[PDB]
DNA sequence: ATCAATATCCACCTGCAGATTCTACCAAAAGTGTATTTGGAAACTGCTCCATCAAAAGGCATGTTCAGCTGAACCAGCTGAACATGCCTTTTGAGAGCAGTTTCCAAATACACTTTTGGTAGAATCTGCAGGTGGATATTGAT
DNA sequence: ATCAATATCCACCTGCAGATTCTACCAAAAGTGTATTTGGAAACTGCTCCATCAAAAGGCATGTTCAGCTGGTTCAGCTGAACATGCCTTTTGATGGAGCAGTTTCCAAATACACTTTTGGTAGAATCTGCAGGTGGATATTGAT
């Protein structure tokens, strides 16, 4: 688990388990973002193509960019498409 | 170092096997079924005997009783054999001390 | 041959027959087995483990038991002057073995 | 998805290995209803042997099950088993 | 029946994954001696068992008779085996839990003696039930 | 539908074999106290269980083709349940008397138990070869024709 630099977040990378008492019916394997100092969720970043388990995530010192290493894998999730110039 | 001791009957068996077939081996596995083979009919016999001897307020279990279980379980020829084997070795063990 | 050669209904099944009596090895595959398993043993107690030989006495023990259930299946079967093995022949063994269902 | 191996469950066990077994049986030619009562069948049987496997675990404080435990608990049902152990 | 296709049987070769064999030891077998049991010879009794009789009675042997059943022929159809295939599920290889020992003790439990003591053998009464007696139904089959 | 024939359930009801009550004992349950034996809570060690991700080998969900099995129908025998009849193997019910079930005496034959002294059965480290696997080719087997 990591922290954000500039936020009281906590980011950390999902690994189901059928024992878990889950509270939702729905457990997929996912980046999980948390609250410090409430103690529940915020938000969840999925995409396919990427169906494995992150191990690492890591924020930029920024705050504008996010880096995760799975298994043989190096993954990129910064912000997409905007509009265009001539 | 702590070294154990797991017991078995595995040389014994592979003694006989060379006196009966001289050129001739055998696996680990089979021997083990062997083993598992004899540990059950060793414990069907004792039970058996056991009942033999409470029923007619017997507090020693002899030969006799061993005899008896043995014609309960076993059928016919095989018994008969089984019990002369015994005989046999039971008056050898008598008198060569 | 412009045919493609074609053997006649009830010939591979043979074919079949005699290899898998001459063979012992196992039949059907471990994983889904195992998985199997782990999951009835969940219903009744829970984070258990296994080791695999017990798995595999297991899958042993099983298949014997099947293989004979067939067996028996088969004179059930052969009674009625049929020689495809129905439901309620299974159900009929059963019911002569003496166990539950 | 919906994929759920045939169901995550015994349904893995798929017809052609039904079919070996009951070559070895000396069967010639099955019916398609045979499968799905094979299968409560087999259900069934390795209920019982776990539960009693369960039960000799549980008397020793145990959390992983032993080849000696079954060996016992198939020759409790008439089914006595030879080459594990005992 | 003849010939093509094609799996199965069967000769010949190599190496390595399991079989077999050497070696230093410790749990186990065995010989003394004693004490401590225990089951067979001897002697008897008394309940229960083995060979006979006699007066019925209820069940077996044998012999008619016919309603209803067990294969044998045959066949519409269904349904489950044989193959192309592609495609997708199953095999293989790159640290911490827990089974298996070990100390050792607070707790559990056998065992010698007495003291009760409820359980059992056996005499002395109860009464629900095996029979009977008779009447009213309820199946069954003929018609 | 209906109505005669046989078999079955149900109210009254009585004397007794089996059920229950009641004495009087003494062979099992507890108490007290003691001597002996244990299961289970702390340390520690070495197998081997949790079950991901690439790369690759080989098994299955699907669809397609058709022969041979199911299971329905029709029917010629046939054979086995019902039954009457006689009569004759068994049922009750006694009586005898021989001898095995079972008991008691007691001590000669067989064994635990406690000690000491061999010893061979079992891990672990060095050697072997039968068989897995491969390679290849003659004959047996299905089946079109």
């Amino acid at each position: 688990a990591a922290w954000h630099p500039r936020y009281n977040l906590i980011v950390v990378g999902r690994y189901p388990d059928p024992n878990f008492k889950s509270c939702t019916p729905y457990e997929l394997r996912t980046i999980d973002v948390f609250d410090g100092n409430s103690g529940k969720m915020m938000c969840q970043l999925y995409d396919p193509e990427s169906s494995g388990i992150s191990s690492l995530n890591e924020f930029n010192p920024m705050g504008d960019t996010l880096a995760s290493a799975m298994g043989y894998h190096i993954l990129i999730w910064s912000q997409e498409e905007a509009r265009t110039r001539k | 170092r702590k070294r154990s001791r797991k017991e078995s009957y595995s040389i014994y068996v592979y003694k006989v096997l060379k006196q009966v077939h001289p050129d001739t081996g055998i696996s680990s596995k089979a021997m083990g079924i062997m083993n598992s083979f004899v540990n059950d009919i060793f414990e069907r016999i004792a039970g058996e005997a056991s009942r033999l001897a409470h029923y007619n307020k017997r507090s020693t279990i002899t030969s006799r009783e061993i005899q008896t279980a043995v014609r309960l379980l076993l059928p016919g020829e095989l018994a008969k054999h089984a019990v002369s084997e015994g005989t046999k070795a039971v008056t050898k063990y008598t008198s060569a001390k | 041959v412009k045919k493609p050669h074609r053997y006649r209904p009830g010939t591979v099944a043979l074919r079949e027959i005699r290899r898998y009596q001459k063979s012992t090895e196992l039949l059907i595959r471990k994983l889904p087995f195992q998985r199997l398993v782990r999951e009835i043993a969940q219903d009744f107690k829970t984070d258990l483990r296994f080791q695999s030989s017990a798995v595999m006495a297991l899958q042993e023990a099983c298949e014997a038991y099947l293989v004979g259930l067939f067996e028996d299946t088969n004179l059930c079967a052969i009674h009625a002057k049929r020689v495809t093995i129905m439901p309620k022949d299974i159900q009929l063994a059963r019911r002569i073995r003496g166990e539950r269902a | 998805r919906h994929r759920k191996v045939l169901r995550d469950n015994i349904q893995g066990i798929t017809k052609p290995a039904i079919r070996r077994l009951a070559r070895r049986g000396g069967v010639k030619r099955i019916s398609g209803l045979i499968y799905e009562e094979t299968r409560g069948v087999l259900k069934v049987f390795l209920e019982n042997v776990i539960r009693d496997a369960v039960t000799y675990t549980e008397h020793a404080k145990r959390k992983t099950v032993t080849a000696m435990d079954v060996v016992y608990a198939l020759k409790r049902q008439g089914r006595t088993l030879y080459g594990f152990g005992g």
